[PDB]
């Protein structure tokens, strides 16, 4: 449950940083 | 307005940049967490990232930064997307689904210590048609994002 949204949360975030850098 | 389960969930994926659990993001976590995921980032790359985050200037990004930034308005579109990118970073061998495989993948990128009982169990829960995967939909599902797919 939260381990599924937990790795979600993360790998959105590395995405979104991504996102600003470009 | 977010519930205590909501805010807990964001803390523990802070908590996965925050490795030496000082209870901020350097630039050099941030690098290190980056590169394990397979994008390739520059140091000048970086620099934009935290810069961009951080608005009392630390150089750092704390919780409550880092939580703005997991809040931030998105459409419909773009949410879908977000979820969909999310799935494509698993999905390592192209095949549609998500295996136990790759989630160890993904789990130790992260610096997650679990162990392959607990990683079954977190595909265990997700499958829902028994075939031992994680196809899109119940992707959508366990995160609880029904509506977008
Ligand atoms: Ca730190
Ligand atoms: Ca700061
Ligand atoms: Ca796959
Ligand atoms: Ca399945």
């Amino acid at each position: 449950k939260r381990r599924w949204k937990k790795n979600f949360i993360a790998v959105s975030a590395a995405n979104r940083f991504k996102k600003i850098s470009s | 307005g977010l519930t205590e389960e909501q805010k807990q969930e964001i803390r523990e994926a802070f908590d996965l940049f925050d490795t030496d659990g000082s209870g901020t993001i350097d630039a050099k976590e941030l690098k290190v967490a980056m590169r394990a995921l397979g994008f390739e980032p520059k140091k000048e790359e970086i620099k934009k990232m935290i810069a961009d985050i951080d608005k009392d200037g630390s150089g750092t990004i704390d919780f409550e930064e880092f939580l703005q930034m997991m809040t931030a308005k998105m459409g419909e579109r773009d949410s879908r997307e977000e979820i969909m990118k999310a799935f494509r970073l698993f999905d390592d061998d192209e095949t549609g689904k998500i295996s136990f495989k790759n989630l160890k993948r993904v789990a130790k990128e992260l610096g997650e210590n679990m162990t392959d009982e607990e990683l079954q169990e977190m595909i265990d829960e997700a499958d829902r048609d028994g075939d031992g995967e994680v196809n899109e939909e119940e992707f959508f599902r366990i995160m609880k994002k029904t509506s977008l797919f």
